[PDB]
RNA sequence: CGAGCUGGAGAUACGCUUUGACUCGGGGAUGUCCGAAUGGGGAAACCCACCUCGUAAGAGGUAUCCGCAAGGAUGGGAACUCAGGGAACUGAAACAUCUCAGUACCUGAAGGAGAAGAAAGAGAAUUCGAUUCCGUUAGUAGCGGCGAGCGAACCCGGAU
RNA sequence: GAAACGAUGACUGAAUCCGCGCGGACCACCGCGCAAGGCUAAAUACUCCCAGUGACCGAUAGCGCAUAGUACCGUGAGGG
RNA sequence: AACGAUAAAAGAAGUGAGAAUCUUCUUCGCCGUAAGGACAAGGGUUCCUGGGGAAGGGUCGUCCGCCCAGGGAAAGUCGGGACCUAAGGUGAGGCCGAACGGCGCAGCCGAUGGACAGCAGGUCAAGAUUCCUGCACCGAUCAUGUGGAGUGAUGGAGGGACGCAUUACGCUAUCCAAUGCCAAGCUAUGGCUAUGCUGGUUGGUACGCUCAAGGGCGAUCGGGUCAGAAAAUCUACCGGUCACAUGCCUCAGACGUAUCGGGAGCUUCCUCGGAAGCGAAGUUGGAAACGCGACGGUGCCAAGAAAAGCUUCUAAACGUUGAAACAUGAUUGCCCGUACCGCAAACCGACACAGGUGUCCGAGUGUCAAUGCACUAAGGCGCGCGAGAGAACCCUCGUUAAGGAACUUUGCAAUCUCACCCCGUAACUUCGGAAGAAGGGGUCCCCACGCUUCGCGUGGGGCGCAGUGAAUAGGCCCAGGCGACUGUUUACCAAAAUCACAGCACUCUGCCAACACGAACAGUGGACGUAUAGGGUGUGACGCCUGCCCGGUGCCGGAA
């Protein structure tokens, strides 16, 4: 049990019901995690402990850095108390050290991984997920995301060897409806439940569908959603 | 100034009794605080207040005419002297 | 002004008045607290401060936006004026262009009025000579699912 | 529309008086004007307020009121 | 027609023009986890006193929550402000926008949370942690004395700081019992003559070598600067030195002593009923919190506000000749709330309306237990028409010969069953269940003996038709459809086979994500998340499974 930040729940934007469903749930502090990395740099750092740490799915280990300065770190698989970890160019890969991509050897598994030097972690968050190396380009080195996706990673961008904790959100089966709501309100309302007002499915005498549309106009299977975009350049074969 | 505030001395049963222990009661301003009616009790009568404790009262009345009524609003400060008790003449009342 | 007055209040008491009350004109001086509200806060009319002078009482100051400053501005107006924005019912015996209509409404700015105004003009006389307003031209010319229907201007006569 | 002229959001972007704009595509000729700077009384519109008048009303009329935006209704705008 | 719950009433005495209805006495009945009592909201003088008697009161009023007049409401310590922050609101500057305006960091506003000093009694007709009496406490300013030097932000750190379940030990509030004590008298109907009957049986404070469960705590010298913007003697980290039991520190509460208080009643006067004076006893044993000791123990996953006050640090600063702190005087003590109603005749419901309304206290006997059920204390009330009669019919009830579902759309309705203890218990199953299956027996009173008690067990005896003797109080079973299950819904004709659900799938989305709100190159939600995540669609536990057709339509991919 130790410090961090408050968490308040709020499911609207500034004003209406945004984002659907999502409502109940325990009270949850924030605890900052740290996902740079960067000014602790050269300082090597005691696993004090790993504890349970909600607004996550990942395990989060408390580390304790020589100058006195306690910071919360994405638990990977495999470290345990009392192993020692240090971050920036000068440092070993090994299990939880922090070092960018141009120092990480091919096929070793990462997490943790930034997008844009500075920043911080915004790739292999989640429990179980891990970026594999595939091999150095330019200033670029090509990675394996959690999704299967290839992307072009500035070698420059800092990473943490090994795959994320929490084993696997597998033996979790929920059971009964209120372990969502321990968490999220009522999910999923068919809109074929629905009234022809209210959403495109709705209507009708008794159970059906006629074209397979979302709650607003679009439809669902198959229907790239994505931009034609800038960072299109820095990737490599998406599918999966 | 002094000689306001003290709007006009409380009349009833229970104050003319107060004052058989040298307790005085008084309708002062609403707005009279009990420093300020401390102070001009103190003057005005040549009197040291050990103890002052004060209440504000609202109004409404009408006998006929369709004059719904309304209020009429004060403040009763009443006051405990120092062993040497008394104020002027208006006391024996 | 010249004997009354003491508000409607018709009610008793106290009184005031030709050393000119009362009422009528016209200027002053007071003018709590809230309100643009303006020290800060606020569920108007309440709560809480700081500065300066001051014998305590008490008096003055403490909003932001223009500009050296002087000095100006915020808010309020029944309708009328101009501007930004701008419907539908309705009519077309249905309706979509069209109509209702740049009407209703909202919003901004302002005044006793405003707007507009001193020809890169009107129009065919090598006439006129800033603008607005009224008469008339004239339901003309023209517009128009050339349908419903919409509808000028010059000339000339006047207000100025 | 044969649709000129004004105005202008986007993109362009001239001449300087043997110059420039217009005269209902456009060209010639004839004719009327000086843009891209500002100010401006008066006649005109209205009626919170005041006065005068009326083949206007006179208490179910006339303003909603012979005075009340009250009583009363409504959470409120509002209604009365 | 009705006069607003079937919780009653009776008589006597009084008052008055007038009395079923107002007052007083004596009974009666009704509530008593309430129909008693204390708040909050809300209401606004309805409160008390004297008077009234037109309307209001479902009747009558001589009365009232109505009408008139007068009065009553007292705070340094209670609640709020002069303190703090949450959601939210606002917001100089800053980001957007035809206008009006929309956002938005710090800051500010905002309690429903944090913080913080007073307890016991007395008493107006009507106020009381507010007034009075007794004795405290808190801050500030100053006077005196001790101290003899530091004080220690707008900043740092520690602390405030927080779940759900279950539970060991001590306790108190509080409750019971008795041939404990104290007080008052008397009783007789047949008895008792007190070992009967009735009532009362200790609060505040101070001091105390007295008994005491339970709770709380490491101390100090160092090292790195790379951590807290900087500094720190503070805090974090690593290390050295004594950390078993103990050892310190605090004492819920009990006991003793003293003192102020209260205390059953007794007493004197009385303008009819109050006022004043006095004042006994303080036992032994049992029970006992949701309160206190306490931030205790254990277990669990869904992982349990912030900020100020507080404590410790240094920066700046004034300073060491007059410090901070302690101690004893004195002085000081602002504003608003405080009556009254407050599960209701004073609030919301047009109505003195069978509805609704957040918290707290809520006694005794009996009953495994209990805030259930019956009766009942304290207390409150008999519901603002009444009186007769004893028809049809209608409503709410009790019993019912013989029969027992023949009723009917349907056992609709109403019976039967009904608590606790012992015995006993099926198919089927996901191995938990089905189960209170089904069915049987016990149940009161006395005496003896045995034992873990309020008690229970064995034995013998007694009484009635009957012993959870009244009240509360499952009828059960076979088979099928649908839906797995708990759950949700049509406020006011539909509770379901609807919706949701755990689980499954297709699919989209690489992060300024897809998607969604929006004037908007604003801002925001998804998400302080990051593909073991998030959006959307469908199916709907679990078991076995999920086939054929890609022509049309859609989606993804090709391009000569
Ligand atoms: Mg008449
Ligand atoms: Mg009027
Ligand atoms: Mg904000
Ligand atoms: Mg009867
Ligand atoms: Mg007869
Ligand atoms: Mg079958
Ligand atoms: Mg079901």
């Amino acid at each position: 049990l130790t410090e961090a930040l408050p968490k308040t729940g709020g499911r609207n934007n500034r004003g209406r019901i945004t984002s659907r469903f999502i409502g109940g749930g325990h009270k949850r502090l924030y605890r900052i995690i740290d996902f740079k990395r960067r000014d602790k740099s050269g300082v090597n750092a005691k696993v004090a402990a790993i504890e349970y740490d909600p607004n996550r799915s990942a395990r989060i280990a408390l580390l304790h850095y020589a100058d006195g300065e306690k910071r919360y770190i994405l638990a990977p698989e495999g470290l345990t108390v009392g192993a020692t970890v240090n971050a920036g160019p000068e440092a070993e890969p090994k299990l939880g050290n922090a070092l960018p991509l141009r120092f990480v050897p091919v096929g070793a598994v990462v997490h943790a991984l930034e997008l844009v030097p500075g920043k911080g972690a915004q790739l292999a968050r989640s429990a179980g997920t891990s970026v594999q190396v595939q091999g150095k380009e330019s200033d670029y080195v090509i990675v394996r995301l959690p999704s299967g996706e290839l992307r072009r990673v500035h070698s420059e961008c800092y990473a943490t060897i090994g795959a994320v904790g929490n084993a696997e959100h597998k033996n979790i089966v929920l059971g009964k409806a209120g372990r969502s709501r321990w968490l999220g309100r009522k999910p999923h309302q068919r809109g074929s439940a629905m009234n022809p007002v209210d959403h495109p499915h709705g209507g009708g005498e008794g159970r059906t569908g006629a074209g397979r549309v979302p709650v607003t106009p679009w439809g669902k299977p198959t229907k790239g959603l994505k931009t034609r975009r800038k960072r299109k350049t820095s990737d490599r074969f998406i599918v999966t | 100034s002094h000689y306001d505030i003290l709007q006009a001395p409380v009349i009833s049963e229970k104050a003319y009794s107060a004052m058989e222990r040298g307790v005085y009661s008084f309708w002062v301003s609403p707005k009279a605080t009990k420093t300020e009616i401390k102070d001009a009790i103190q003057q005005a009568f040549g009197v040291r207040v050990i103890g002052i404790s004060t209440m504000n009262v609202p109004g409404k009345r009408k006998r006929v005419g369709r004059f719904i009524g309304q209020r009429n609003d004060r403040k009763k400060a009443i006051v405990r002297l120092a062993e040497g008790q008394s104020i002027e003449a208006l006391a024996g009342q």
